[PDB]
């Protein structure tokens, strides 16, 4: 009984930044995310399950969404997306489309376009009920360099504040 | 052929049941060995008429 | 009669329910997470 | 206590116990007929037949006894087993050796080499027969009714 | 002219059709490796799935089980889980669908032959103590005792009994298709048992008593059965040495189950005929 | 039975061995973990 | 490479020696190209001791003197007080107890003379047993 | 069976450019289209069936359509068209009307009129379902000379593109 206060809900494997190490290519150092294997005292490895929200954000940013219908067409196998979206019930798509920007001159317009796309795609974190106020701060024009820091606002696993305007996220058990 | 003939004779009108030759109707020769019938014989019962 | 290949959506709903009840302790299958892909993959296996 | 491992680093955490497939000591199979002595491997345990087994019979506890390569066995004489030369057996708690290759059959003293020793015996008198002597040399056993 | 091959209706002539082209790929095709690597196609595409899906190598361990090759630069992802799901799937197909499709046909059943015999209600004539006297004075498996013969239940070796039951089931399935009772159709039915019926008489019979027929062996080997999906049925011998199996001495030197089953079937087929022997001869391999 | 129905323990050992050779790279599994429960489900699914 | 699928210990018929496994009595092991057999139930972890293993060839039987730390099979012969004894059941290690071992005799011959009223026959040998008839 | 894919639909004869050869008249060399007869190894001539779309376009451009009602009227037999149009079910007319332009001064205006007429007529290629993107590039004024380059966008006999705005036309078996 009284023990109750701890959800029996668990978390599955989570993709993590720099799980497979950096990859230098003389332009900089990338992250190459993947799955982190946590070892034990006596063999018995196990996949890690931390940073759930960042895991969803990586799953969203780093997967191509469906392309838009053009008169040119697409190769049967290049039109992006996931067939598993045919079975979900929330009536949404899976992935992002930052890599589908219609490039143009005057890189300020390209920056604004990428901002719009990244924000529209990351809003699915709030729509799923995992964060509350995800937001981006994409600001640069350089030659082509761009910085795109992302903030994923979260909660705790026990409602400690009374009288909020919104409504507790539906999945505040991941701790966001 | 025995079961075939029985299943065919069952189709006669008002034939209720069809039986084989009972046990009290076997036959033995002088030597004392059972004789197998070379014909096909059986009984029928018109249980709702006679 | 009796048993037959199940409606695709019903098959996936049952696989998702089993996965969330016997593994994730009852947590919902949040879309676009690794459990979403694992469930999709199991459903594909059963369909094949 | 859980520690993040690395790229390229399970050989360390675990010890990756390798596989193994050893099937020496041919497996028992009912398709074969076995002789007394034939050793087989069943369920990972070595057994040796206690009698000539004809093909088709299932695995029974009365036909196979456990085996260890350095362990000897002088089993009691059986009439259903094929004995090689100089095979020691125990008949009425007396040791005998096979003179030649014996086919299956009942005991025949002419085919078995006995040891000997000279011998003694003690006798008690009965209400109908009186016994005398001990059987040794010089005192032959006698009996008068 | 035409050259006729035996059939369920005597000696029909046969032919061959043209290779059409369409025949779904069957069990033989499925392999863990050919569809472990295939399942990697079910994942999405993007910078998170491109490299891992490109570096997906697959190898075979000892006991099949096409696994992924973890070279010392791996990157744990879901791609290897997809390899795992595909491999499983091939395994469960080969252990669940390939049997129960192999067992539903009397001409391919391997592990369910005794069940098929229970379906076909096959009873042996030589194994009952109340056997017909016209079946011989002492059947090959009966030994003699002061008060008559005594049948001895034989426990054939597992492989030989498997092959014998399979042959019996093939012949019973062919017979259930309603043959005409001439000699060619009878011989075609009992062919899987490797036994042929051949008359003894030459002159037009039909005027003499005793129209007898001897049974003659067509091979010393049952065609066996392969549990696998690619290969050839391994043949087994169709006979038994009496002394090796350690049976009583009065029995025949070589006991043939196929011969006894064939004799049962043909003596049941030609029962309505009033005058017919069947002279059985001891056949050594 | 008519197919084979292998020994349960052997089947679970084979499932766990496949999961360790593929996903965990050859290491055994922590009892009462996500992978342990995943293996148990698969097993239930293969039994069905 | 494939550093996740391990293989080795290829397959021998006589196993190699190793401290990690325990050997019961009668186990044969191969060490230094020589076949040895254990003279007592060796517990795991113990190092190779020259007094626990004796040279062995498959057709060379050995009737060892009875030991206090050996697991003997049924009908397995041992030498105790210069007499031969065979185990009656699959018995665990322990001290010698006659209720566990059958003593194996060999033979005996006696001298018999025909009396006035009973004729004696035989000398007690197998197939020629001592018999009497009035 | 698996070797199925071959539309059992065939193509009838087609009119072809320069089938009957050019006809020099000292102003230039025209085409004189007709029917091409293909010979064989051993006699046995046969009418060719290549280039279906251009054949339809020729049959459209080189056939006078019904003229418009005037106040004076037309001779009973000069009013263009084809009586066979009384039986088609698509409710359309057969032929073109570029030879009926009301000629005027300022040849730029006649150019625009010929453009309108030829584009209106050749839209029937898309309407019947044989092309998708017909278009002309009539550009000159000279003395009277004019170029009228015509493009007939086609497809192939196997849909190799996915996610189109339009649709596989109707008759993509002619290869267009």
């Amino acid at each position: 009984c009284t023990v109750d206060v701890a959800d029996r809900r668990k978390r599955f494997w989570t993709t993590q930044i720099a799980a497979c190490g950096t990859s230098s290519d003389d332009c900089g150092d990338c992250a190459r995310p993947g799955l982190q294997l946590m070892c034990n005292g006596q063999g018995q490895v196990t996949v890690s399950t931390d940073n759930y929200a960042v895991g969803l954000a990586l799953n969203i940013l780093l997967t191509d969404a469906s392309k838009a219908d053009t008169g040119c067409g697409w190769t049967p196998g290049n039109r992006g997306g996931f067939w598993g979206d045919s079975f979900r019930s929330d009536n949404l798509r899976s992935g992002s489309k930052i890599r589908q920007v219609p490039t143009r001159t005057s890189m300020r317009e390209t920056v604004s376009l990428i901002r719009a796309y990244a924000l529209d795609d990351l809003k699915k974190l709030v729509t799923y009920g995992v964060a509350k106020s995800v937001d981006v701060d994409l600001t640069y024009r350089g030659s082509n360099k761009i910085d795109m820091t992302v903030i994923i606002q979260g909660v705790d696993g026990n409602e400690s504040r009374v009288g909020l305007t919104g409504e507790r996220i539906s999945n505040a058990w991941v701790w966001s | 052929t025995v079961e075939w003939l029985k299943s065919k004779a069952a189709e006669w009108p008002c034939v209720t049941d069809v039986f084989d030759l009972g046990p009290n109707c076997c036959a033995v020769n002088a030597l004392g060995e059972v004789v197998c019938p070379n014909n096909f014989e059986f009984y029928v019962l018109f249980r709702d008429t006679f | 009669c009796t048993i037959q290949r199940p409606d695709p959506q019903d098959l996936r709903n049952d696989i998702a329910t089993r996965f969330s009840t016997n593994v994730l302790g009852g947590a919902p299958i949040i879309p676009e997470s690794n459990e979403f892909y694992v469930v999709s993959l199991e459903y594909a296996m059963q369909e094949e | 206590k859980l520690r993040p491992l690395q790229v390229g680093g399970v050989p360390g955490c675990a010890n990756i116990p390798g596989g193994e497939d050893c099937q020496c000591w041919p497996e028992w199979t009912a398709d074969n007929g076995y002789f007394f002595g034939d050793v087989v491997q069943q369920g990972g345990v070595l057994y040796y037949a206690t009698r000539d087994v004809p093909p088709g019979t299932p695995f029974l506890a009365a036909d196979w006894a456990p085996y260890r390569p350095a362990a000897t066995a002088i089993p009691p004489h059986n009439e259903n087993s094929t004995y090689f030369q100089y095979q020691p057996v125990a008949y009425n708690d007396k040791l005998y050796t096979a003179r030649t290759d014996l086919p299956p059959g009942p005991f025949d003293p002419a085919n078995w080499q006995e040891i000997s020793v000279e011998g003694l015996v003690e006798v008690v008198d009965s209400a109908t027969i009186d016994f005398t002597g001990t059987g040794a040399a010089g005192d032959p056993v006698s009996a008068d009714v | 002219m035409n050259v006729l091959i035996p059939g369920i209706d005597g000696m029909v002539s046969a032919g061959t059709l043209e290779y059409t082209g369409c025949c779904p790929p069957s069990f033989a095709d499925v392999d863990e490796c050919t569809l472990a690597t295939a399942f990697v196609g079910l994942l999405p595409s993007g910078p998170l799935w491109d490299r891992p899906k490109y570096e997906a190598i697959t190898t075979i361990t000892e006991a099949g089980n096409c696994a992924a090759c973890w070279t010392t630069d791996h990157c744990p992802t879901l791609v290897d889980y997809a390899v795992n799901v595909g491999a499983r799937l091939a395994s469960v197909i080969e252990r669940t669908i390939w049997p129960a499709v192999r067992e539903s046909d009397p001409f391919t059943a391997v592990t369910s032959t005794a069940d098929w015999l229970n379906r076909f209600d096959w009873v042996n004539c030589f194994e009952t103590s109340c056997r017909s006297k016209e079946l011989g004075e002492k059947t090959p498996i009966e030994y003699m005792t002061d008060c008559g013969p005594v049948y001895v239940k034989i426990t054939y070796p597992p492989s030989l009994q498997q092959a014998f039951e399979s042959a019996l089931i093939k012949s019973l399935e062919r017979l259930s298709m309603g043959i005409i009772k001439n000699l060619a159709a009878i011989n075609f039915v009992i062919e899987p048992l490797k036994v042929r019926v051949v008359p003894v008489d030459t002159t037009d019979a039909c005027e003499n008593e005793t129209l007898c027929v001897v049974l003659e062996k067509t091979s010393d080997f049952f065609d066996g059965v392969n549990a696998n999906t690619c290969g050839i049925p391994t043949p087994v011998a169709a006979y038994i040495d009496r002394d090796v199996m350690q049976l009583p001495s009065d029995l025949d030197k070589y006991i043939w189950p196929g011969h006894m089953a064939a004799e049962c079937i043909v003596r049941s087929l030609l029962s309505h005929v009033s005058r017919f022997c069947l002279i059985r001869t001891e056949q050594a391999p």
